[PDB]
């Protein structure tokens, strides 16, 4: 939705384009807050035995990783999609490392 | 108590009467591994038994499991047993399973548990005849109220006494472990009360005594001049042995390293002088130089060490010391030589034997880890005797590059100030670093975290606080967490020493366990020390701030 209402916008105005340029301004500090959320809540319902039912990873054919924690699975995807525009990569290299602080990691870790 | 001190003879006499035979071994001995005082006592107990000609057998064990797989693995031929260096806080009986009618016929077998640790399983005593422990004079006194509530607990308002009952139980437990007294000391007891003491006997628990002074001191006092009375009691012939009270120093291999080195790598030096940083070699050398001995001087060995000022070295340091504040450095201490060999002082001998059981030579590479541990505590078993002395300057040398190594890694984790300070405990983490890999050994793990709460008790901050240290291993993904008691100044007076600081953290990790389905292995000995995962560390420690400890 943002990405359309920023290309909209550029539009309505009239290896960079500037319909999409300036489109994670919108929800960056909500994401921040919500990412910092669900974070101390993982910490804090890991390891009970009845909230262990959510936090069981599936398995489906062709699955070869092993992973630990599910919230950096989670923030990679989310940062992986957005690293497709191929002209914004700025913005979304620091919104990547912002988020990658929220853990204990650094930016060019093998695990992120 | 079981057995008394009085009754140590008679229970003696009993294991000849059941292990006394010609061509039959009846006796078996499990040894607490990683702890010197086990040592002595197993080797005073082994000459002992080499006397009167008792066949027997020594099985060095490392963890819980192994004592429980290789007691399922014994005969019923053995009619005698020992456990030194544990068993005291446990009921073995659950453990071990033991049924009394299956042992019946009364005394089947016996097994002789002998144990320092203070807080011991009360129902171990009071409730089974099969298991036996040699108690050092606690039982008598101390718990004579908890007893009658055992034998109590053993017409609708009588829940008044059943309350009470459960009541006294649990303020006698939820109680920190210490140690109160030495198995050495027990041992030499018992040779004294039968009459076959002599130089050997003595030096063994001379050695078994002096390896608490870095942690019981207040039982290191206590003990002292019972030894002193005793060595008292008791031309240079190339065959002549003597063993003497000569004034010693806190000082790290004083006679095998330059004193300079010796002031450098000194734990109270450091405490007392912060030579983390350059102002501590600062004051060091105006040390010296107010001293008077030359900085080339005191940089050699102390063999060719100038005669005049290794003569008047007392009187020096007797006058030098009182302005930096130094004067509780200069203590009593034993030394022994022989011959024409030099002379050993019993800290310089226990360093040595310390430092030789940390270096020497998933759960398969735990395996071969804790066989190389028994390896290496064989090893130092074999440099007791006084036939070997490169088994002694080989730990000798190891002891000086282990002390290198942990004062290389605190002074960087000085720098870095990774102690963190929360509210009710100090925490910090090896996370990454050089030569960690030495740190899997937990009694290299206790030597770092000694030197690290000595450094911050030398403070003038107002909290004791417990410590909590952990480490990494990278092979295992595993971290190795162990819990460190807070310490007093050692320039303390008695008054205020009412009872020494008990140790929650086994209580703290076991309920933590029993509650929440965490990923540990608790086995070790030491119930102060677990590993734990690398992904499981965190939340559990949020769980261990928001428990009562």
């Amino acid at each position: 939705d943002s990405m359309l209402k920023t290309k909209q916008s550029y539009l309505k105005l009239n290896s960079v384009e500037n319909s999409l340029n300036g489109f994670s301004h919108l929800f960056s500090k909500p994401l921040m807050k919500r990412v910092k959320k669900l974070f101390k809540n993982q910490q804090e319902f890991i390891l009970d035995p009845q909230y262990e039912a959510d936090y069981v990873i599936p398995v489906l054919p062709g699955s070869h990783l092993n992973v630990k924690n599910p919230l950096l699975e989670l923030v990679k995807s989310l940062c992986h999609v957005m690293l497709l525009s191929k002209s914004t990569i700025l913005e979304i290299r620091t919104l990547r490392k912002e988020l990658l602080k929220i853990f204990e990691l650094r930016e060019f870790a093998k695990v992120a | 108590m079981y057995y008394g001190i009085s009754q140590f003879s008679e229970a003696y006499n009993k294991i000849l009467r059941n292990s006394s035979s010609h061509s039959s071994c009846q006796l078996v001995i499990f040894v607490s591994c990683l702890n010197i005082d086990a040592l002595c006592a197993t080797k005073m107990l082994s000459l002992l038994f080499k006397k009167q000609l008792v066949q027997s057998q020594i099985v060095p064990i490392f963890g819980y499991s192994e004592l429980r797989r290789h007691y399922s693995q014994l005969d019923d031929n053995i009619n005698s047993l020992l456990l030194v260096g544990f068993g005291g806080v446990i009921d073995l009986e659950a453990f071990l399973e033991i049924d009394p009618q299956e042992y019946v016929i009364s005394f089947r077998r016996d097994i002789y548990v002998l144990d320092a640790h203070r807080p011991w399983n009360l129902d171990n005593i009071f409730g089974s005849q099969i298991i036996q422990c040699f108690d050092d004079g606690t039982v008598d006194d101390t718990l004579g109220e908890q007893k009658e509530a055992y034998y109590k607990l053993l017409r609708k308002q009588r829940k008044k006494q059943i309350h009470e009952y459960e009541g006294v139980l649990e303020e006698y437990y939820s109680q920190g472990t210490t140690v109160v007294n030495s198995i050495s000391a027990q041992i030499y007891s018992l040779l004294s009360a039968i009459g076959e003491t002599n130089l050997s006997n003595l030096w063994l628990n001379i050695l078994g005594t002096t390896s608490l002074d870095i942690a019981y001191a207040q039982v290191y006092n206590r003990l002292y001049p019972l030894l002193q009375d005793e060595v008292k009691r008791l031309v240079k012939t190339p065959d002549t042995l003597t063993l003497n009270i000569q004034p010693d120093y806190y000082l790290f291999l004083l006679r095998h390293s330059s004193l300079y080195d010796s002031f450098y790598y000194s734990n109270y030096v450091n405490a007392k002088l912060s030579l983390w940083n350059e102002n501590g070699k600062k004051r060091l050398h105006k040390m010296f130089a107010r001293m008077g001995i030359p900085l080339s001087t005191a940089q050699e060995t102390w063999l060719y060490m100038d005669h005049s000022i290794k003569r008047e070295l007392g009187i020096i340091f007797d006058k030098n010391l009182d302005r930096y504040g130094l004067q509780d450095i200069i203590r009593d201490g034993f030394v022994r030589t022989l011959g024409y060999r030099g002379s050993i002082s019993a800290s310089e001998f226990v360093e040595a034997l310390t430092a030789l059981l940390e270096v020497g030579n998933s759960a398969q590479k735990l395996t071969n880890l804790r066989k190389r541990w028994v390896s290496n505590f064989w090893l130092s078993w074999d440099a007791l005797d006084d036939r070997k002395v490169e088994l002694l300057n080989r730990g000798i040398q190891l002891a000086q590059d282990l002390q290198r190594a942990i004062f290389n890694t605190g002074v960087a984790i000085l720098e870095k100030k990774l102690i963190k300070h929360l509210r009710i405990y100090r925490l910090c983490v090896l996370q990454d670093g050089p030569d960690l890999d030495l740190y899997r050994n937990p009694l290299t793990l206790l030597r770092l975290g000694n030197w690290l709460i000595e450094c911050c008790a030398e403070s003038e901050d107002k909290q004791l606080l417990p410590m909590v240290l952990a480490s990494i291993d990278e092979n295992t993904d595993t971290y190795l967490v162990a819990g460190l008691t807070p310490r007093y100044p050692r320039g303390l007076d008695t008054i205020h020493t009412k009872k020494p600081i008990l140790n929650n953290f086994s209580m703290a990790f076991q309920q933590i366990t029993a509650e929440t389905d965490a990923k540990v292995r608790i086995d070790n000995f030491e119930s102060s020390i677990i590993e734990i995962r690398r992904e499981d560390l965190s939340p559990f420690l949020e769980k261990l701030t928001l428990s009562g400890l």
